[PDB]
DNA sequence: TTGCGAAGGTTGTAGTAGTCCAGGAAAAA
DNA sequence: ACCTGGACTACTACAACCTTCGCTTTTTGG
């Protein structure tokens, strides 16, 4: 279970058939698997990974019962496929299992409204500099990783961005604080790490060991918001903070509430140690799973809207 | 227009193809080419291509038709090499990777398994009362519990679900464990009260899947039976059924109230049984949409009548167990039965209830297995081999529709029709038929039931020769039905212990002949070792009366209904002779047959009399039948067309049909062809009508005026036809007759006349009175010496009886005669010379005309088949005289009986079954015989208005009838006068005195008294042929059987007879004639 | 526009294109593909054939530019295998025979 | 009673070309 | 010192079947 909030369930080595009616997976450690202890109801959704098969009986089944499927990567990153949540509202009231979402209709209810998009765009900016604290100083397990962060010059960034976020009047003073953040965070760390001098380089043209780390961690977050916006309900299209032009704009910014937190001392350490690229991938899910970050990036989407409503 | 070539030859083919195309286009690849050619090229192309072609040819051509399309023109060689399209596979392999035997298609089996499951740990609660622990530990005379043990265990289930709650109410405190208490017996509405409570199953007494469940819980011995029968009350069951449905016994108040008391609390302390019941409850409550299923499925056949199947047989297997000490609470007290030899108890109830309960969960995973296991019939070259004789190739063409129409009839269905005329052979056509509808990778399975009462074992046997199968591949049940009263003796001996469930399934009279593999039984386990079920279910094809499948449905008390319903679900069905039936078993027949549609079988009747109104009928059961069945099975949501064909000896056609119009249409058509066909044949048999002339009416003078009239007919008969050798002139007859006293007596006063001047005559009395092994061999000896063909003087005249009679005789002119009964008439492949038949009914009149000159053709023109005026009840002024056999009754009564006036004139010239298979218009019932059938089959079969009962058949599928065993009574089968099994046993210590002794409870009881021997008294140049030696058949039998002698006559010699006071009197060449 | 492709490559340059090709057409036979397609995706199946070829890849394309005509777009490889027009020898020997 | 696809090694067959020897043909309207 | 067909003889390319074994993918303009 990813997300207790989402209640989404990840199945592997296993093949889902039906037999006399019922939903049965047969895996190695035969009828103990826990996959046995998986409520098929409205309020379920299953999402297949390495070494899996569905038949189509099987996703009748489903259906009749009113379970979203989808099929993940390894691990549960990133998302290539999976079916689709339909709206809820006065009008288009179809009989069938599946539960909607209502969460399009409030977030369309503000979207257009450039205000409400700059606050919106400000709850997003603080969410991240929050977090950024918490990873980038609490975290025990990374203090003893071996990279070591200085309290004074972080948090005289934090506090100058913070300073910087607060007075910003249009989007483009926004991207520049931003931007800003980002440089200074990056110095920061490339000190702390011995590493010297770095940059990120353009088109992922960076042949440095960094470069290949940033790029894979930075996939790895897109896919995981992918998931998150798919779970609850919204667009990819409906930008908040990038360009109303960016494709894709969405699954950017929620995935930058994670991203310069979780997976830029990952990349640092794994470049330190020379390890290999499987093992990077591995430490990256472990350490997304230990966050819980997935239920944060739940929790913020819905926030917004909740504070957008209530404003109202 | 361009095209482009590939082939796919290999070896020697790739160089002919190679040698063959370079001629007209450049070569573009290893195996392609590609050149713009014109329309002529392409065709001499393919024709040289086809010309020099082989096994390992393979070409494709394609054409550029215009813009982004092409198309595939045609393939040269084998098609398996390309798809459709035109495309190729990439790649090929052995090990199969689809893997699609984990995954079944039973849509329905989890609901089945869990109502069965929780109907299981319910089922024998009731047996905790006083009263029955009294009378388990009673071991003086044994008195009737006042209330059955099933409606305690139903009033105590409906006590603790709470009367009016919704279903989710009493499932979830079942499951909770830590609830408990017995603080919800206080609602036991006991039925010793002065004042009767609501039946349990009323609207607001428990919700659908209480019911549900209450059914299998109540019906578990027998099936409700009430006296109410008014159709507006069967449309509301299973509402109706009340305390005196189920065998509520009158007795004292002091018994009553002993009933309703609970002295050692109940099942519910037991921490497995209460854990068990927990579980279920927890899983029935998870399954995705089972409880707005209830009302549905509480009004469903076929999932009820599966789960009572289930939980019948696995209650049956488990009380026969020893005792085991390792489930439910060691120190339990009560009990629920005792040991049947030692009078000791034996089983806890906790842990009987635990056991049933595994064993059904067992089971119920079984039957998908149950198709893929079993043996089956497969690559029988019999069956494939084609027939050189030009009088068989319209079994060539049937054949061959067979394999036309059988890939849709896999998936929809199937009905099949058979009217090629009486020796045309339609046993092999039938056999053939079927084989090829079966998937040739698996192999076939299919069974032939007979319209007769008894089937010899020499009937068996020549179903195998004409099938030519070996004795490893065709089980045959011989005898016959045993009676309905007979188990109920023992039965109430054996109420004394509560071990019920134990009865054997099958009757012990009958028996399997068979002798293949028996070790792999699937189902081994639950129907015994070497049972009688086990050998039935394992034989691929099976050979029986339609007396041993009618307790599929028609079944009302025991288990008699698990071997025949198994048979029918894993396999298929032939019906022969059909119409042989009397009219009022055919309700029987209908229920039967839609039975057999609703669990996936595939009917096929076989005769050539079937009139419209019954094969309607019967098409509408089935698919009525066949449409419930798709619900639970095959891929959802496709139509009902089921797929019917219609074969005889001149055509074959098939269509899918979906509605009885449709179908009727198609029927009336194909008979009408048939009919035009059919007139152009010549005819071969000349009727007559001949007037009896009666003084009396006594029935000795009486017999005595027909045998010397009949006389001066068989001398004038014989006169006319006969065969002729060397100067010696021999001919076979017969004489056909209605009952079996006149037949005996006429029999014996034909003896004590003696044959006339200048003629010697043979007889050969045949009835179905004579002991079942003197009649097989009899029908053996008949069977051997009555084959006919062209120019075979010599060849019959060279046979051993024949020589031998000849040898020793004066005279030059010989007369044999077969003086038989109905019996004749079923399956028979005999040939007479002439023939004198008794009238009684049209289809007795067509079938005996079909045997004269069977297989001799020629006709000099002469008649050959007289027919008496006037039957022989007639004659003894009984009216009505059509009856038993015969159709006449008093609803429908006859103006006048003299056969001049009932038959038309011009039918004389040509008997056939022309009158039959159509209806005349405009009827009229009081002057036609035909009319009268068909008026009668048309009011019973079909129309709303049956006489006598108003009961429309459409009941049993337009109302939840099946639930309770209603219809089955006022509709009943074979009903009438009952009888009783009698049987010559030799004496256990002296085998030369045999003792007439009547069949018991499972014991022989000696009755000489009721016996007496008759004497016989003969004429000049008179004498009998074909009898045979009882005591010495006998004996063969034990000998060729490896069997003691008294037990073959057990088994074997049985004989049936009514009920006389006064007893009998036998003759070893009469067989048994009433004495009074 | 549909097109003829026939594939004569050898030993490992044999599966690299069974595969490359396997994703734009159907098989018409052991060494054929032929399907519609436009121009775009030709030019992107012609650049992905020439980056991972083998010294013995050899394809060739034809084009159905209309009625009874058919041209040859390009090869790919090693052309020793086609001549001039496309087509394919039928048989080869190390023996002289011309002289 | 137990996933899925890839890589390496082994086993079997069809298909190609070289060698040498022998015969040298086509049947209407 | 002519020119094809056939039978016979090597002798390689293809293809599938049997064992282990890791489980990613560049991921960039978003």
């Amino acid at each position: 279970l990813h997300s207790k909030r989402a209640n989404l369930y990840y199945l592997q080595h296993c093949r889902v058939l039906v037999n006399g009616g019922r939903v049965e997976y047969v895996t190695d450690e035969g009828r103990h698997s826990h996959y046995w202890n998986i409520p098929i109801a409205n309020t379920t959704s299953l999402l297949l990974g390495t070494g899996t098969s569905i038949t189509q009986a099987a996703m009748r089944e489903l259906a009749r019962a009113g379970v979203l499927v989808g099929f993940c990567g390894g691990g549960g990153t990133p998302l290539f496929s999976a079916n689709e949540v339909d709206v809820e509202v006065s009008w288009l009231t179809p009989q069938s299992e599946y539960r909607p979402t209502e969460y399009l209709q409030r977030w369309v209810g503000f979207w257009f409204d450039e205000e409400k998009r700059l606050v919106a765009a400000r709850h997003f900016q603080r969410a991240r500099l929050e977090r950024i604290r918490h990873s980038w100083l609490e975290d025990r397990v990374l203090r003893d990783a071996g990279f070591a962060v200085d309290a004074t010059a972080l948090a005289v960034a934090v506090e100058d961005s913070a300073r910087a976020l607060e007075q910003a009047p249009n989007h483009e003073h926004l991207l520049t604080e931003e931007a800003r953040l980002s440089k200074r965070l990056f110095k920061l760390a490339a000190q702390a790490t011995r590493y010297g001098e770095f940059v990120r380089a353009k088109r992922g043209s960076g042949g440095d060991p960094a470069n290949r780390f940033l790029d894979h961690g930075n996939y790895l977050a897109y896919g995981l918001a992918a998931t998150a916006t798919w779970v609850l309900g919204i667009p990819h299209g409906l930008a908040v903070l990038h360009g109303k032009t960016r494709r894709g704009g969405l699954v950017f910014d929620v995935a930058d509430l994670i991203k310069d937190s979780l997976i830029l001392p990952q990349a640092f350490l794994s470049a330190m140690r020379g390890d290999e690229e499987q093992d990077f991938r591995q430490a990256c899910l472990d350490n997304l799973s230990r966050a819980q970050a997935l239920d944060f990036m739940i929790d913020t989407l819905k926030d917004v809207a909740q504070r957008s409503t209530v404003s109202a | 227009m361009n095209i482009l070539l590939v082939s796919q030859c290999e070896k020697r083919a790739l160089s002919e193809t190679r040698r063959i195309l370079d001629q007209f286009a450049e070569r573009r690849g290893e195996r392609t080419w590609q050149t713009p050619i014109t329309q002529a090229g392409l065709d001499t192309l393919r024709r040289l291509l086809k010309k020099s072609a082989r096994r390992n040819t393979a070409v494709a051509c394609h054409w550029i038709r215009g813009r982004d399309h092409s198309e595939l023109l045609w393939i040269v060689g084998d098609a398996s090499r390309f798809n459709a399209q035109g495309a190729v596979p990439t790649n090929r392999t052995c090990r199969d990777i689809l893997r699609k035997e984990d995954e079944n298609d039973w849509h329905s089996a989890e609901d089945i398994r869990l109502l069965t499951v929780m109907a299981a740990l319910f089922h024998d609660i009731g047996k905790a009362s006083q009263a029955f622990q009294a009378k388990l530990r009673n071991r003086g005379k044994p008195m009737a519990d006042a209330y059955r043990h099933e409606w305690v265990s139903l009033r105590l289930f409906e006590a603790f679900v709470g009367p009016g709650s919704s279903d989710e109410d009493w499932l979830r405190r079942l499951a909770d464990k830590r609830e408990t208490g017995d603080a919800w017996l206080s609602q036991l509405a006991r039925d010793d009260r002065q004042s009767a409570p609501p039946g349990p199953f009323q609207k607001s007494r428990l919700p659908p899947l209480a019911q549900a469940v209450g059914w299998l819980i109540v019906s578990h011995h027998r099936l409700p039976n009430g006296d109410h029968r008014g159709s507006a009350s069967l449309a509301r069951l299973p509402a109706p059924i009340q305390s005196q449905w189920c065998g509520a016994r009158d007795a004292d108040a002091k018994e009553k109230a002993a009933c309703w008391q609970f002295p050692h609390g109940l099942p519910f302390a037991s921490a497995h049984w209460r854990a068990r019941t927990a579980l279920c409850a927890q899983s029935m409550l998870e399954r995705p949409g089972l409880l707005a299923r209830g009302p549905a499925l509480l009004h469903d056949s076929y999932v009820m009548h599966v789960s009572r199947l289930i939980l019948m047989l696995a209650d049956h297997h488990y009380s026969s167990l020893p005792a085991d000490s390792r489930l439910g609470d060691p120190n339990f007290p009560l009990h629920a039965n005792t040991d049947r030899d030692s009078g000791k108890l034996k089983q806890r109830l906790d842990e009987h209830l635990l056991g049933v309960a595994l064993h059904s969960r067992k089971l119920a995973g079984t039957l998908p297995r149950l198709e893929r296991q079993l043996p089956r019939l497969a690559r029988h070259k019999g069956f494939t081999r084609r027939v050189e004789q030009p009088r068989f190739r319209w079994q060539d063409k049937a054949y061959d529709c067979a394999m036309a129409c059988r890939e849709q009839a896999m998936e929809h269905g199937f009905f099949g029709l058979n009217l090629a005329s009486t020796g045309c052979g339609k046993t092999l056509a039938n056999g053939r038929i079927l084989y090829a509808l079966a998937d040739p990778q698996r192999g076939a399975r299919f069974s032939i039931a007979l319209g007769l009462r008894s089937l010899t074992l020499q009937t068996g046997q020549a179903y195998r020769e004409r099938l030519g199968l070996g004795d490893d591949d065709l089980a045959i049940l011989v005898g016959g039905s045993a009676a309905r009263e007979l188990f109920e003796k023992q039965q109430e001996r054996l109420e004394r212990s509560g071990s019920e469930s134990a009865q054997e399934l099958l009757a012990e009279n009958s028996h399997v002949h068979f002798a293949g593999t028996l070790e792999d039984g699937p189902l081994r386990e639950w129907l015994g070792r070497n049972s009688a079920g086990n050998r039935l279910l394992q034989a691929p094809i099976l050979a029986c009366t339609i007396d041993h499948l009618m307790p599929a449905s028609e079944s009302l008390r025991g288990g008699h209904q698990i071997a025949p319903l198994l048979r029918l679900m894993t396999s298929d069905l032939v019906l022969d002779e059909v119409d042989d039936f009397d009219i009022d078993d055919l309700p029987a027949l209908s229920r039967l047959v839609h039975w057999a549609g609703l669990f996936g079988s595939r009917v096929l009747l076989s005769s050539a009399t079937l009139p419209p109104a019954l094969v309607q009928g019967l098409f509408e059961a089935y698919r009525s039948g066949r449409e419930i069945f798709q619900r639970h099975r095959g891929a959802p949501g496709r139509a009902t067309e089921i797929r019917c064909a219609w074969f005889d000896e001149f055509s074959s056609q098939s269509s899918a049909h979906g509605a009885v119009t449709s179908f009727s249409e198609a029927h009336a058509t194909f008979v009408a062809q048939r009919l035009a066909k059919l007139e152009q044949l010549p005819p071969r048999r000349q009727a007559q009508l001949c007037t009896v002339h009666a003084a009396g009416e006594a029935r000795p003078a009486l017999c005595r005026e027909l045998a010397g009239q009949m006389n001066t007919w068989m001398a004038d008969l014989h006169r006319c036809h006969h065969t002729e050798h060397q100067g010696r002139r021999i001919s076979f007859g017969l004489l056909r007759l209605a009952n079996i006293e006149p037949l005996i007596e006429l029999a014996q006063a034909i003896l004590a006349q003696g044959a006339p001047e200048g003629l010697h005559v043979h007889l050969c009395v045949y009835h179905s009175r004579h002991p079942l092994l003197v009649r097989s061999a009899i029908e053996r000896q008949l069977d051997e010496l009555l084959k006919r063909s062209d120019d075979d003087a010599a060849a019959l005249f060279a046979r051993p009886t024949l020589a031998k009679a000849l040898q020793a005789s004066t005279e030059r002119d010989h007369l044999f005669v077969v003086l038989a009964s109905p019996v004749a008439e079923v399956g028979r492949d005999h040939d007479y010379d002439w023939a004198i038949v008794e009238p009684s009914s049209m289809r007795s009149i067509i079938q005996l005309a079909g045997r004269i000159r069977r297989h001799r053709s020629g006709f000099s023109g002469e008649a050959n088949l007289y027919l008496l005026s006037r039957n022989i009840r007639s004659l003894e002024g009984q009216n009505p005289a059509f009856q038993r056999p015969g159709f006449e009754t008093p609803d429908f009564p006859l103006d006048s009986h003299d056969l001049h006036d009932l038959l038309d004139p011009a039918l004389l010239a040509r008997i056939d079954a022309s009158p039959r298979i159509v209806e005349p218009f405009p009827l009229f019932p009081r002057s036609r015989l035909v009319d009268l059938e068909h008026r009668r089959l048309r009011a019973l079969m079909l129309a709303d208005d049956p006489p006598s009962s108003l009961l429309g058949v459409p009941l049993w599928w337009q109302t939840p009838a099946s639930l309770s065993g209603a219809l089955q009574t006022s509709q009943p089968f074979r009903a009438g006068a009952k009888e009783r099994c009698y049987a010559l046993l030799p004496d256990e210590d002296d085998e030369e005195r045999l003792h007439f002794s009547r069949y018991e409870e499972g014991t022989w009881s000696n009755q000489d008294n009721l016996l007496r021997n008759l004497d016989l008294t003969y004429g000049p140049r008179i004498q009998t042929w074909g009898t045979v030696n009882y005591r010495e058949e006998l004996v063969a039998m034990a000998g060729r059987e490896d069997l003691d002698l008294r037990q073959c006559a057990m088994r074997y010699g049985e004989v049936r007879l009514r009920e006389n006071t006064q007893g009998w009197s036998y003759h070893p060449y009469l067989g048994f004639k009433k004495y009074n």
